[PDB]
RNA sequence: UGCU
C-alpha cells in the first residue's frame, strides 16, 4: 500500500536497517520496524473462459 | 452600440506618452449619432439603405468623442470630434428605419417586411454569420493521437489564452504547455504551488484504491529525482521554461498568471489553481477506467458569438492601434519639432477607424493580431434570390471548423440539436453538416454581472474550498459546485441548492439566462452566466399540471398580459442545453406523467424558417426535406414591394405569384404568404409521353402561353466616370 | 461510518450522553437583524454587532428538519462536510504586546452550516 | 449488447410481419405494389415503411446513441432502453411521425449524406490512384501482357 | 521612384496625407494633393527653404487640391490646422503660386455658405 | 465499386464481433499493402474439428495469457526477515481454461526481459505459490522497486504467442457435421502455424506482409485475390476475377 | 412537524471575539493529537496573520533514525558554528509547522460550544491551515552554496592578498515606468518583503492538559437569564431577504409589475390601450381590490367612452397627434373621425356594416377592418357584432356616468352630423 | 422517396379550393386526412383524389383512374438559357495558350 | 443521370481518324456492357419496366 | 457561392 509519514506527510519507501526492515522517509529520520506480516492484496481480474461464437 | 462601446472608451479613456511627462489625451464619452453621409462639401445629411445601395457607397454615422488634453501644460477640452465612422446595422437602435410605420418605408422606398440586420457597405449587403465555437475554461477529457486518455483545458482570459494539456503516456500525469521545453511531472508542479505533502496531494487528488494505485507511479517518479521543496520544484520548471533567481521567478509568474488564467490568485495563493489541477488529475483517472469520454459535438458546450463581440472585439483593436499610433507620433513630434506645442488634433485620423471596419465587413477576413486571430468568411453577400432566401440565410451558423476534415462528427446530427437549430435545414454539398440555421423558438444569451449569483451561492451554504483540505472532494455525497469554469465551491445535498437556485430564478432575484446543471457521474453542478448560450422557453409543469391554462390564454389573447408577464408569474421559462439534460419535458399533455418538470409549447417549432415551407414534413423524408430546403433557398420570387426600385446585380421575379393552399403556421408568421414565391398548379400525377421517364415534367403548352410560370430577370450594367489626378475626366 | 443528521446527532449528544461538545457552524453573511448603534444603509449585520445574551432558538420538527428560529425568519441547519482531519480550537490572547497565551479549548469533529429558507421567504411575500 | 440485439431483432419481426400483412392485405392492380413487383422503381421494405411502420432507425448499425446524459433526448426517462426512447418509429409516414421518430430519421439521413460525401471524395482518390498505377500495361499480340519497360 | 526622395521630402508628403485625413478628403484629393506637392518639390527654392516654408506649402498644395475641385475649405482652419500664422501663410502662398502659375479657381460664395450654415 | 458500395456496418461475418474493417478502407489497405494493417485476422483449421475440449486447449496455446489473468491475488508481503512478491495462481481457474501452465513454467517465463531479474530470485514453494525476491541493480534502483514490479510483473506472458491477442473459436454448422476453426485478432501467422494442433496446411491469414513473408509471394497473390474478392462480395457486387488476378 | 423536543436556546459570547483562531492540520487525522508533543514557541504577527508553531520531538524512540539525524544535522548546519543552528543538538529536534489564510473574513464563521440546553457562539478572529514547513532544506541547500564557495576559493593552499576592491557600482535609481512599477509591486518577492518588515511576536504554548485551558474555557459563556428578548433580530422576512439580495441599481414593452409600479393613470391609460375593450369590473380585478372605485371611474373616464355597458379607450389615446395611418398614411385626425363614427354606429345599434362604414367614412378597406376588428367581431349573416354583451349592471349602479357619456355621445354625433353631413 | 406528404398536400390543396378554405399543412399535426375525404365527399368529388379521366389522344377513357389536385410549384433560378453554353476557338490564356 | 438539372458535356472531334476511332471504339450499340462482369447497363428503366 |  501507499504509506506517509505522520510527521511531514511524504511517502514512505521500504528499506533495511541494522535489525529489520522498515519504513522510512527520504526528507526526515522517521522510521517503523515491521513487527507483523503485512500484505497488500490486489486481486486481478481473472481471464473468464471465452465460450464459443456461432 | 450603446454599452460595450463605452466599456471599450472607459478602458482606453487615457493614453499618454513616456517623453514629455504631464502629458495626455483622456477620453469622456463617445457618441455614434444618426447614419449620415459625407457627400456633401463639409455638410452631413440624413441618407436611407437605398439611397447607399444605388450609390455605391455605406450605410454608416460619424463616431463622435469629447476629449480633453494639454498642449502647453494649459488644458484644452473638444466638445465634439469626430474620429471614425462605424457601419449601421439596419433596423438596429440608431438607424432611420426603426420606429417606422410602413408609410414612411414607402416613403424611404424600403420594404417594411424587410427583416433588415445586415450591413451595406460600398452599395453590398453583407451579412456577419453567427460563429459557433468549443467553450472556454472547461475541461476536456479525451484520447490522443496514438490513443493516450488526456486531458485538456483552454484558459481564456480578456488578454490571453492558452492551452494546456495533461497526458498519461507512461502512466504517469505529465503537464504539457507552450510556454515549457518539456512536460514535467505533476507532482512536482503541486510542489512549487505551494503544496508539498505527499500526503495532501493524494488526499486532493482522491481516496480510492484505483485512484491511489493509478497515482502511485507518479509518486514514485516524483521521489527519484530530488525535488522535495518548493524552491526546488520552481528552480526545475525555470530550468524548463523557454526563453521569451530569475528562473524561479519566471517559473512562478508562468504559474500564477500564465498556467490557467481562468483560475485567479488572490496573492500568489495557488490554493484554487492546486484544487483544480486535483479535480482534473481525479477526472482523468476515473476516465482512464470506463471510456467515458466526453464529446465535443455535444452543444452544450458550445458558444455562439453574434456580430456583437465580433465587432466589439474589432473596435478594441482598432482602438488599440490609434493610440499605440497616436502615442508614437506624440513621441515623435513633441520633442524636437518647435518651441510650438504639439496637440493630437493636428494627427487625429479619422479614416484609420473607418477604412478598418469598412475593409473588415467588405472582405470578410479578420486579422486581429493583439489576440491572434484569423478568421475568414466572416461576412457574405446576402443573397437576394427570394425573400425566403434572405430570411433563412441571416438565421445561418458557420462553425470553427470551416471544412478542415470530413470528420462526420460535427457534421452528424447530434440530440443536443432538439429546439435549437433546424434538424433539415442544410445546405446540400460539401458544407453538409458544417452550415446550420436556427430553430423557429429560440433564444441567444448575453453576459450577465455573476455578482448576485456569486452572492446567493455563498449565502445558500457552499463551503469555501480553501476552508477544507481535498478529501472531501473523494465523498460521494460533496458535489463540486463551478461558475463558469471556476471552481465555486463544494456542497453538500445538491438537490436543496439546485431546487432554490431555480425557484429563485423564477422569482427574478437572479437573472432568468442562467443556467443551472448537474453531472452526477463527475458530481458536479455547473452554473453558467456566460454569453453566446443557447436557450428555449419552456412551460413549468408542477404535480402532473401545467402551470399556464385557459384563463392565462385568454388574458393573452385579449392583451391583458404578455411573454414577459409569462415570464414574470414563474409560468414559462428559459432552458439550456445543460439544464434540459437534466429536467424531463413532455411533448404533448397526454404524454405528462409523474416525473415531469416542463411542456412542450410546440412541436413544429423544431424545425426552421426554411423548413417551415414544407407542407406536412413528417410524411416525407429527411433527405427530401433537405433538397427542398436547398431549393427554396433559391426559389423564384418576389423579394418586397421596393423590388421595383431595387438595382442588384441578378434578380429574378414572377409574373403573376400566388399564395399556396396549404400553408403552414410558419408561413403566417414569416409573412410568406404576402410575398409568395411560386404558384399553384393542377398537376396529375400519372405517366404521359414517356417524357417524364426520370424526375421529369410535361408542361401544357395552353397554360404557358397564358402566363403559368413567366419569369423576368433583371440585370444591372454599371459604368463609372472618375476624374484622375490630372485635371481630365472620362467622358 | 453512515452518514448521520443533525437531528439525530443532538439527540445522541444530549440524551445518550451529557458530554459537552465544541460545534463550528457556517452561518449566512448577513444575519436578519440591524447593528444596534453601530454607525451604520443595510450593510452586514454579523455576530461582531449583536450583543450577548439569547439571540434565537434552535428547534427540531418532526421527520429530521432542524432549524434556527433567529427572529422572524427562520433558518435550516444541515450537516456540513464531515472533516476526518486533526481541528484544534485554540484561543489566541494577546494580553500584554510582549507576551500571549494559546489557550487549546477543544477539539472540533462535526461541522454544521446554517443557510436562509428562500422557499419561505418567498413564499411569505 | 445481448439485451441490444434482442430489442433489435423483436423491432425486425415487428417490421416483418407489418410488410407482410400490408403486402397480403393490398390488392392488385395498385400502383406502388405493381411497381415493386416488375422492379422499376421501390421494394416491398418501401412499402412497408410508407404503408405499414417505418424500421428501426440504425445509426451506424446500432440505436439511436444517448447524446445527453444516460439518454437520447431529454423527453425519455434516464436509463430508458425503450424502443420508443431508443429509436423505433411505431407511426408510418401515412400516419406521421412523431417529433422524436422524425429527429431521429433526420440524424439518420444526415449520416447517409456525410457517409457519401466523404465517400466521393475517398473513391475520387482512390480511382486516380488505381489509374495512374495501371495505366501501363496493355494487351500484346502474343497473348503476353507487357508494362511499357 | 520612392527611392530618390529624401526624409524632408518624405515628412512633407506624410503631413499632407495626415491632413487630407483629417479633413476627411477622398484619395483622388489625397492624390491630387500629393501631385502637387512633388511638382512643387521639383523646383529648387522650395527644395531648399525654411520648415515653415514647408509647412505653408503642405498648406497650400492641400489649398490649391481644395479649390481644384470647386470644394470650399477655408484657408483660417488650414492655418489653424497647419501650425503657422496667417502672414507667412499668405507670402509663402504667393510666392509659390508666382513661382509655379498653377489655375486657381475662384471660392464659390454658395458652397462656403453651405459649408458654415452646416456648422451652426 | 469503391462509389457503388455505401461503406455500411454490422457485418461481423457472422460472429456478432470483432469489428473488421471492410469496403473502400479494406481495399485502400490492400493495395496499399502495408505491414501493419488495423485488426488483422488469421483463419486457423483444427485436426479436431469436433472436439471442443482440443479447440479450447489449442486456443489456450496459441492465446496470449498474462500472469494477473491467471493469478488470484499477488501481494508484496514484507515479512521482518525479507520483502517479496508472493503469487497465488488459480489451480482452479487453470484447469477450467485448459491451460497447461503450472509453478515451473511461471517461474520459467519470468525472468525473460524484466530487468535482468536471476533465476535465483524467482523461487517455488507450495504447488501454485510464486515467490519473487528482487535485488538492487545499482544502476538508479534500490530495493524500493517492488513497486515497479508489481506495475509490469502481470502483464507478463507466461504462455501463448506474444503478438496474438485475442483468439476465438469459431464454429460451421454445416448440416453434415459441425466444425470448430480458430479465429485470431494477430499479426503472426508462422507461430499460429508452428503451434501444436493446427492444421497449418489450411490456415489463411490477412496480413499480406505476413502472408508474403511466411509463405511466398505465391501465397501472397492468392491471398490478395481471395481477400479482395470475399471484400467485393460482401457489398453484393461482383467484380471478374481476371481484373483482380491481374491486379495482384 | 411540529418541533415536539429538542428546544435548544442559542446564546453569544463576545469576550474571545478578537482572541480565537481555527488552527486544522489538513495532514493530521483526527485520532492522533498533539497533546503528548511538547511545544517550544509559536512566532505570530497581529496584522497579516501567519502563525508558525515550534515543537519538540523524541528521539530515543525507536521510529527515529539517529544516525539520518545526525547526517541531516550536519547538512542543514555547520560543524561546530552554533550561532545559528536549526536544532541545538546535534539531531532534528525541532519541528515546524506553518500556517496558509483560507480566506480574509472569517466574520460569517463562528464556534458553537453546546452544553446541556444551550448553544454558545463566539466568533472567530481568524482560521489558519498549519503544514510541516520546509525550511531546513533551503537552509542546507544554502550552506551547500556557500560551502562550495568556499571550496572555490580555496582551491589553492594558500590564497594571496586578491586585490578585489569593490569598484562604485552605484547603479540608477532610473525612473521606472508605471507598468514596471506595478509589476515590482504585484511581485512575489515585494509581497514576501513586505510581509517579512512585520515584526514578529514570540508567545508559548499551553496544552489542553494544563489547567489553564480549562481556566480559560468558561469564557466561551455570556451571564444572561434563560429567556431574554433581543432587541436586534427584529426584521421581517421581506427586510431580510431585501438585504441578502440588495438591487443591482409593440405598446405592450411594460410588464405586468413594470405597469403596476405606475401611477393609477397612467395604469388604466396603458390597460385602455392596449386592450382597447374591457369591462369596469375586469379593469377593477386586474389593478387590485385596494385601489378605491371611484378613483378607478376618474381615471377610466378620461381616457375612455361607454358603450354599451362597456368601456372603449379614446380615438385620440390610440392615435396620437404626430402619428398616422400605418397602411395608408392619413392623418390622426381623419382616423381618429372614422374611429369616432364606428364606435357612435356601434353605440346606436349593436350590428354595423363594413360596407356603409366605408362607404360614409370613405376611408380605405384596411383602415375600416383594423377599426372594426378593434371593438367587434364578424358574425355570419349578421355583419360585425361587439366583442362583449351588453352589460346594465354598471349602468343601473353608475346612471350619473351613463348621463354623462350620453351627452359626450350626443355632442360626438352633432360634431359627426356636422363634419360627414349625415 | 416516400413522399406521402405531397399527397397529403395535394388532397388537402384540393379539399381547400372546393370548399373555398385554406388547409394547414403544420408539421406534427395540421389538417387530417378524415376532414379532406369529408369535404370532397360534400363537394362531389371522389375521397381519394382519383377522378374518372378521359384520354386526349385517343379519345378513349383510360383504364386507371388519374390522381389529380392542385400543388403548389416553384420555379427556380436555374434556366437552361443561362447554363447553355457552346465555346469556338475563341480567345486563349496568355501563361498557357489554353482556353 | 437523372435529368434533375444535371450539365452535360459535348465535344465534337476536329478529325476523321478521331471521328471513326470515337465511332468504332466508343459506339453506344458496341458498349452495351461493362467491362467490370459483363452485365448489361443500357437496357430498360424506370417508366419501361412497369 | 451555388449547382448533380
Ligand atoms: C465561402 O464561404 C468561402 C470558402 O471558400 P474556400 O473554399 O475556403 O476558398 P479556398 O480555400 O481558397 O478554395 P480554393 O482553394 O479552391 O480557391 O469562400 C467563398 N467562395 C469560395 N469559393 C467560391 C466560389 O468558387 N464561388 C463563390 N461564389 N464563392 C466562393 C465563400 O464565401
Ligand atoms: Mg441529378
Ligand atoms: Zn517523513
Amino acid at each position: 500500500m501507499l504509506l506517509f509519514c505522520p510527521g511531514c506527510g511524504n511517502g514512505l519507501i521500504v528499506e533495511e536497517g541494522q535489525r529489520c526492515h522498515r519504513f522510512a522517509c527520504n526528507t526526515c529520520p522517521y522510521v517503523h520496524n515491521i513487527t507483523r506480516k503485512v500484505t497488500n492484496r490486489k486481486y486481478p481480474k481473472l481471464k473468464e473462459v471465452d465460450d464459443v461464437l456461432g | 452600440i450603446n454599452v460595450e462601446i463605452k466599456k471599450i472608451m472607459k478602458a482606453n479613456e487615457k493614453v499618454t506618452s513616456d517623453a514629455d511627462p504631464m502629458w495626455y489625451l483622456k477620453y469622456l464619452n463617445i457618441y455614434v449619432g444618426l447614419p449620415d453621409v459625407e457627400e456633401s462639401f463639409n455638410v452631413t445629411r440624413p441618407v436611407s439603405p437605398h439611397e447607399c445601395r444605388l450609390r455605391d457607397m455605406t450605410y454608416s454615422a460619424p463616431i463622435t468623442v469629447d476629449i480633453e488634453y494639454t498642449r502647453g501644460s494649459q488644458r484644452i477640452i473638444r466638445n465634439a470630434l469626430p474620429i471614425g465612422r462605424m457601419p449601421i446595422m439596419l433596423r438596429s437602435s440608431n438607424c432611420v428605419l426603426t420606429g417606422k410605420t410602413p408609410a414612411e418605408f414607402a416613403k424611404l422606398n424600403e420594404c417594411p417586411l424587410d427583416p433588415g440586420g445586415y450591413f451595406i457597405v460600398k452599395g453590398v449587403e453583407k451579412v456577419i454569420l453567427i460563429q459557433e465555437q468549443l467553450s472556454k475554461n472547461r475541461i476536456i477529457v479525451e484520447a490522443d493521437r496514438k490513443g493516450a486518455v488526456g486531458a485538456s483545458v483552454t484558459s481564456s482570459t480578456h488578454e490571453k489564452k492558452s492551452r494546456t494539456n495533461m497526458a498519461v503516456k507512461q502512466g504517469r500525469f505529465y503537464l504539457r504547455h507552450n510556454t515549457l521545453s518539456e512536460d514535467i511531472p505533476i507532482v512536482i508542479i503541486f510542489k512549487a504551488m505551494g503544496v508539498e505533502s505527499d500526503q495532501e496531494i493524494v488526499q486532493m487528488i482522491g481516496t480510492e484504491e484505483h485512484v491511489m494505485a493509478a497515482f502511485g507511479p507518479s509518486l514514485e517518479e516524483c521521489q527519484k529525482a530530488q525535488i522535495f521543496t518548493q524552491m526546488q520544484a520552481l528552480k526545475y520548471i525555470g530550468n524548463k521554461v523557454r526563453r521569451q533567481k530569475t528562473k524561479i521567478e519566471e517559473a512562478r509568474e508562468l504559474l500564477a498568471s500564465t498556467i490557467l488564467t481562468h483560475v485567479p490568485v488572490k496573492e500568489f495563493n495557488f490554493r484554487a489553481k492546486c484544487i483544480y489541477t486535483a479535480v482534473m488529475v481525479r477526472r482523468v483517472i476515473l476516465a482512464q477506467g470506463d471510456n467515458k469520454v466526453d464529446d465535443r459535438d455535444y452543444y452544450g458546450n458550445k458558444r455562439l458569438e453574434l456580430a456583437g463581440q465580433l465587432l466589439s472585439l474589432l473596435f478594441e483593436d482598432l482602438f488599440k492601434k490609434f493610440n499605440s499610433e497616436m502615442k508614437k507620433i506624440a513621441d515623435q513630434v513633441i520633442p524636437k519639432q518647435r518651441a510650438a506645442q504639439f496637440d493630437v488634433v493636428k494627427h487625429m485620423r479619422q479614416d484609420q477607424i473607418t477604412n478598418g471596419m469598412v475593409n473588415a465587413i467588405s472582405t470578410g477576413n479578420w486579422s486581429l493580431k493583439r489576440f491572434k486571430m484569423d478568421r475568414q468568411g466572416v461576412t457574405q453577400v446576402l443573397s437576394r434570390l427570394s425573400y425566403i432566401s434572405a430570411l433563412g440565410m441571416m438565421t445561418r451558423i458557420s462553425s470553427q471548423f470551416e471544412k478542415t476534415r470530413k470528420v462526420s462528427g460535427p457534421r452528424s446530427l447530434q440530440p443536443s440539436q432538439w429546439g435549437m437549430l433546424c434538424p433539415s435545414d442544410t445546405p446540400e454539398g460539401e458544407a453538409c453538416g458544417l452550415v446550420k440555421n436556427l430553430a423557429l423558438m429560440t433564444h441567444i444569451t448575453t453576459d450577465m454581472e455573476d455578482g448576485p449569483i456569486v452572492k446567493l451561492a455563498s449565502n445558500l451554504g457552499v463551503e469555501d474550498v480553501n476552508l477544507l483540505c481535498g478529501e472531501e472532494l473523494s465523498y460521494p455525497n460533496v458535489f463540486l459546485v463551478f461558475l463558469n469554469g471556476n471552481i465555486l465551491g463544494v456542497i453538500r445535498d445538491h438537490k436543496k441548492l439546485v431546487n432554490t437556485f431555480r425557484l429563485m430564478r423564477r422569482a427574478g432575484y437572479i437573472n432568468e439566462f442562467v443556467s443551472i446543471s448537474t453531472n452526477l457521474t463527475d458530481r458536479c453542478v455547473y452554473i453558467s452566466s456566460d454569453g453566446g448560450r443557447l436557450c428555449r422557453p419552456y412551460i413549468i409543469v408542477k404535480k402532473q399540471k401545467p402551470a399556464v391554462t385557459n384563463k392565462h390564454m385568454e388574458e393573452l389573447a385579449q392583451g391583458y398580459r404578455n411573454f414577459e408577464d409569462f415570464l414574470h408569474e414563474s409560468l414559462v421559462e428559459y432552458l439550456d442545453v445543460n439544464e434540459e439534460n437534466d429536467c424531463n419535458i413532455a411533448l404533448y399533455e397526454h404524454t405528462i406523467n409523474k416525473d415531469t418538470t416542463h411542456l412542450e409549447i410546440e412541436p413544429f417549432t423544431l424545425l426552421g424558417v426554411c423548413a417551415g415551407l414544407i407542407p406536412y414534413p413528417h410524411h416525407n423524408q429527411s433527405p427530401r426535406n433537405t433538397y427542398q430546403c436547398a431549393m427554396g433557398k433559391q426559389a423564384m420570387g418576389t423579394i418586397g414591394y421596393n423590388q421595383r426600385n431595387r438595382i442588384d446585380t441578378l434578380m429574378y421575379l414572377l409574373a403573376y405569384p400566388q399564395k399556396p393552399m396549404v400553408k403552414t403556421k410558419t408561413i403566417e408568421l414569416i409573412e410568406f404568404e404576402k410575398l409568395p414565391a411560386g404558384q399553384n398548379a393542377t398537376v396529375a400525377v400519372m405517366s404521359y409521353s414517356g417524357y417524364d421517364i426520370e424526375d421529369a415534367l410535361v408542361l401544357n403548352k395552353a397554360s404557358l402561353d397564358r402566363g403559368f410560370g413567366r419569369c423576368l430577370v433583371y440585370k444591372n450594367a454599371k459604368c463609372t466616370l472618375k476624374r484622375y489626378t490630372n485635371q481630365t475626366f472620362d467622358k | 461510518l453512515p452518514k448521520d443528521v443533525s437531528v439525530a446527532e443532538l439527540l445522541r449528544e444530549l440524551s445518550l450522553t451529557k458530554e459537552e461538545e465544541l460545534l463550528f457552524l457556517q452561518l449566512p453573511d448577513t444575519l436578519p437583524g440591524q447593528p444596534p448603534t453601530q454607525d451604520i444603509a443595510e450593510n452586514a449585520c454579523t455576530l461582531a454587532d449583536l450583543t450577548e445574551g439569547q439571540v434565537g432558538k434552535l428547534l427540531i420538527r418532526k421527520s429530521g428538519r432542524v432549524q434556527l428560529l433567529l427572529g422572524k425568519v427562520t433558518l435550516d441547519v444541515t450537516m456540513g462536510t464531515a472533516c476526518s482531519f486533526l481541528q484544534e480550537l485554540v484561543s489566541v490572547g494577546l494580553g500584554d504586546s510582549r507576551t500571549g497565551e494559546m489557550t487549546v479549548l477543544g477539539h472540533v469533529k462535526h461541522k454544521l452550516v446554517c443557510s436562509p429558507d428562500f422557499e419561505s421567504l418567498l413564499d411569505h411575500k | 449488447e445481448t439485451l441490444e440485439a434482442l430489442i433489435l431483432k423483436e423491432l425486425s419481426v415487428i417490421r416483418d410481419h407489418a410488410g407482410s400483412a400490408c403486402l397480403r392485405e393490398l390488392d392488385k392492380s395498385n400502383s406502388p405494389l405493381t411497381m415493386a413487383l416488375c422492379g422499376s422503381k421501390g421494394s416491398f421494405i418501401n412499402i412497408s415503411q410508407m404503408i405499414a411502420c417505418v424500421g428501426q432507425q440504425a445509426i451506424s448499425g446500432s440505436r439511436v446513441p444517448d447524446g445527453f446524459e444516460n439518454r437520447s433526448l431529454p423527453h425519455f426517462e434516464k436509463h430508458s432502453k425503450l424502443p420508443a426512447a431508443k429509436g423505433f418509429v411505431a407511426n408510418s409516414f401515412y400516419s406521421g411521425l412523431t417529433p422524436t421518430e422524425f429527429f431521429f430519421h433526420t440524424m439518420a439521413g444526415r449520416e447517409g449524406l456525410v457517409d457519401t460525401a466523404v465517400k466521393t471524395a475517398e473513391t475520387g482518390y482512390m480511382q486516380r490512384r488505381l489509374v495512374k498505377s495501371l495505366e501501363d500495361l496493355c494487351s500484346q499480340y502474343d497473348l503476353t501482357v507487357r508494362s511499357s519497360t | 521612384e520612392n527611392e530618390q526622395v529624401s526624409r524632408s521630402q518624405q515628412r512633407g508628403l506624410r503631413r499632407v496625407r495626415d491632413l487630407c485625413r483629417v479633413l476627411q478628403l477622398p484619395p483622388t484629393f489625397e492624390d491630387t494633393a500629393v501631385a502637387y506637392y512633388q511638382q512643387a518639390y521639383r523646383h529648387s527654392g522650395i527644395r531648399a527653404a525654411r520648415l515653415q516654408k514647408k509647412e505653408v506649402l503642405v498648406g497650400c498644395c492641400v489649398l490649391i487640391t481644395c479649390r481644384q475641385h470647386n470644394w470650399p475649405l477655408t484657408m483660417g482652419a488650414i492655418c489653424t490646422l497647419l501650425y503657422a500664422d496667417l502672414d507667412v501663410f499668405s507670402s509663402t502662398y504667393m510666392q509659390i503660386v508666382k513661382l509655379l502659375g498653377l489655375d486657381v479657381p475662384s471660392l464659390c460664395l454658395a458652397e462656403l455658405v453651405k459649408t458654415y450654415c452646416s456648422s451652426f | 465499386p469503391g462509389t457503388q458500395m455505401t461503406l455500411k456496418t454490422f457485418h461481423f461475418a457472422g460472429v456478432a464481433s470483432m469489428n473488421i474493417t471492410l469496403g473502400v478502407p479494406r481495399i485502400k489497405e490492400i493495395i496499399n499493402a502495408s505491414k501493419a494493417i488495423s485488426t488483422p485476422i488469421i483463419t486457423a483449421q483444427l485436426d479436431k474439428d469436433d472436439d471442443a475440449d482440443y479447440a479450447r486447449l489449442v486456443k489456450g496455446r496459441i492465446e496470449k495469457t498474462l500472469l494477473g489473468e491467471i493469478s488470484e491475488y499477488i501481494e508484496e508481503v514484507f515479512l521482518p526477515d525479507d520483502c517479496f512478491i508472493l503469487v497465488k495462481l488459480s489451480l482452479e481457474r487453470i484447469r477450467l481454461l485448459r491451460l497447461e501452465v503450472n509453478a515451473e513454467t511461471v517461474r520459467y517465463s519470468i525472468c525473460t526481459s524484466k530487468l535482468r531479474v536471476k533465476p535465483g530470485d524467482v523461487a517455488v514453494h507450495g504447488e501454485a505459490v510464486v515467490c519473487v525476491t528482487p535485488r538492487e541493480n545499482s544502476k538508479s534502483s534500490m530495493y524500493y522497486v517492488l513497486q515497479f514490479l508489481k506495475e509490469d510483473l502481470p502483464k507478463v506472458v507466461v504462455q501463448g504467442i506474444p503478438e496474438v491477442s485475442r483468439a476465438v473459436i469459431h464454429i460451421d454448422e454445416q448440416s453434415g457435421k459441425e466444425k470448430y476453426k480458430l479465429l485470431v485478432e494477430g499479426d503472426n501467422l508462422r507461430a499460429v502455424m508452428a503451434t501444436h494442433g493446427v492444421k497449418g496446411t489450411r490456415t489463411t491469414s490477412n496480413n499480406t506482409y505476413e502472408v508474403e513473408k511466411t509463405l511466398g509471394i505465391e501465397a501472397a497473390r492468392t491471398t490478395i485475390i481471395n481477400e479482395i474478392q470475399y471484400t467485393m462480395v460482401n457489398h453484393g457486387m461482383s467484380i471478374d476475377r481476371r481484373h483482380v488476378m491481374l491486379l495482384s | 412537524d411540529d418541533p415536539v423536543v429538542q428546544e435548544i436556546d442559542v446564546y453569544l459570547a463576545k469576550s474571545l471575539a478578537e482572541k480565537l483562531y481555527l488552527f486544522q492540520y489538513p495532514v493530521r487525522p483526527a485520532s492522533m493529537t498533539y497533546d503528548d508533543i511538547p511545544h517550544l514557541s509559536a512566532k505570530i504577527k497581529p496584522k497579516q496573520q501567519k502563525v508558525e508553531l515550534e515543537m519538540a520531538i523524541d528521539t530515543l524512540n525507536p521510529n527515529y533514525c539517529r544516525s539520518k539525524g545526525e547526517q541531516i544535522a550536519l547538512n542543514v548546519d555547520g560543524a561546530c558554528a552554533d550561532e545559528t543552528s536549526t536544532y541545538s543538538s546535534k539531531l532534528m529536534d525541532k519541528q515546524t509547522f506553518c500556517s496558509s489564510q483560507t480566506t480574509s473574513n472569517t466574520s460569517r464563521y463562528a464556534a458553537a460550544l453546546y452544553r446541556q440546553g444551550e448553544l454558545h457562539l463566539t466568533p472567530l478572529h481568524g482560521i489558519l491551515q498549519l503544514r510541516p514547513s520546509f525550511s531546513y532544506l533551503d537552509k542546507a541547500d544554502a550552506k551547500h552554496r556557500e560551502r562550495e564557495a568556499a571550496n572555490e576559493a580555496g582551491d589553492s593552499s594558500q590564497d594571496e592578498a586578491e586585490d578585489d576592491v569593490k569598484q562604485i557600482t552605484v547603479r540608477f535609481s532610473r525612473p521606472e515606468s508605471e507598468q514596471a512599477r506595478q509589476r515590482r509591486v504585484q511581485s512575489y518577492e515585494f509581497l514576501q518583503k513586505k510581509h517579512a518588515e512585520e515584526p514578529w511576536v514570540h508567545l508559548h504554548y499551553y496544552g489542553l492538559r494544563d489547567s489553564r485551558s480549562e481556566h480559560e474555557r468558561q469564557y466561551l459563556l455570556c451571564p444572561g437569564s434563560s429567556g431574554v428578548e433581543n432587541t436586534e433580530l427584529v426584521k421581517s422576512p421581506s427586510e431580510y431577504l431585501m438585504m441578502l439580495m440588495p438591487p443591482s441599481q409593440p405598446s405592450n414593452v411594460l410588464s405586468m409589475a413594470q405597469l403596476r409600479t405606475l401611477p393609477l393613470a397612467d395604469q388604466i391609460k396603458i390597460l385602455m390601450k392596449n386592450v382597447k375593450v374591457m369591462p369596469f369590473a375586469n379593469l377593477m380585478s386586474l389593478l387590485g381590490p385596494s385601489i378605491d372605485s371611484v378613483a378607478v371611474l376618474r381615471g377610466i373616464q378620461k381616457v375612455a367612452m361607454l358603450v354599451q355597458g362597456n368601456w372603449v379607450v379614446k380615438s385620440d389615446i390610440l392615435y396620437p397627434k404626430d402619428s398616422s395611418s400605418p397602411h395608408s398614411g392619413v392623418p390622426a385626425e381623419v382616423l381618429c373621425r372614422g374611429r369616432d363614427f364606428v364606435m357612435w354606429k356601434f353605440t346606436q345599434s349593436r350590428w354595423v356594416v363594413r360596407k356603409e362604414v366605408a362607404t360614409v367614412t370613405k376611408l380605405c378597406a384596411e383602415d375600416v377592418k383594423d377599426f372594426l376588428e378593434h371593438m367587434a367581431v364578424v358574425r355570419i349573416n349578421k355583419g360585425w357584432e361587439f366583442i362583449l354583451p351588453y352589460d346594465g349592471e354598471f349602468i343601473k349602479k353608475h346612471p350619473d356616468v351613463v348621463q354623462r357619456q350620453h351627452m359626450l355621445w350626443t355632442g360626438i354625433q352633432a360634431k359627426l352630423e356636422k363634419v360627414y353631413n349625415l | 422517396r416516400m413522399t406521402v406528404g405531397k399527397l397529403i398536400e395535394l388532397l388537402a390543396g384540393k379539399a381547400g379550393v372546393l370548399d373555398g378554405r385554406f388547409h394547414y399543412g403544420t408539421a406534427f399535426g395540421g389538417s387530417k386526412v378524415k376532414d379532406v375525404c369529408e369535404d370532397l365527399v360534400r363537394h362531389g368529388y371522389n375521397y381519394l383524389g382519383k377522378d374518372y379521366v378521359t384520354s386526349g389522344i385517343t379519345g378513349e377513357p383510360l383504364e386507371a383512374y388519374i390522381y389529380f389536385g392542385p400543388v403548389y410549384y416553384q420555379k427556380l433560378k436555374h434556366m437552361v438559357l443561362d447554363k447553355m453554353h457552346a465555346r469556338a476557338r475563341g480567345p486563349r490564356a496568355v501563361l498557357t495558350r489554353q482556353p | 443521370a437523372d435529368f434533375d438539372g444535371d450539365e452535360m458535356n459535348l465535344h465534337l472531334p476536329q478529325t476523321e481518324e478521331a471521328k471513326a476511332e470515337a465511332l468504332v471504339l466508343m459506339g453506344t450499340k458496341a458498349n452495351l456492357v461493362t467491362p467490370r462482369n459483363g452485365e448489361p447497363l443500357i437496357a430498360a428503366i424506370q417508366d419501361f419496366l412497369t
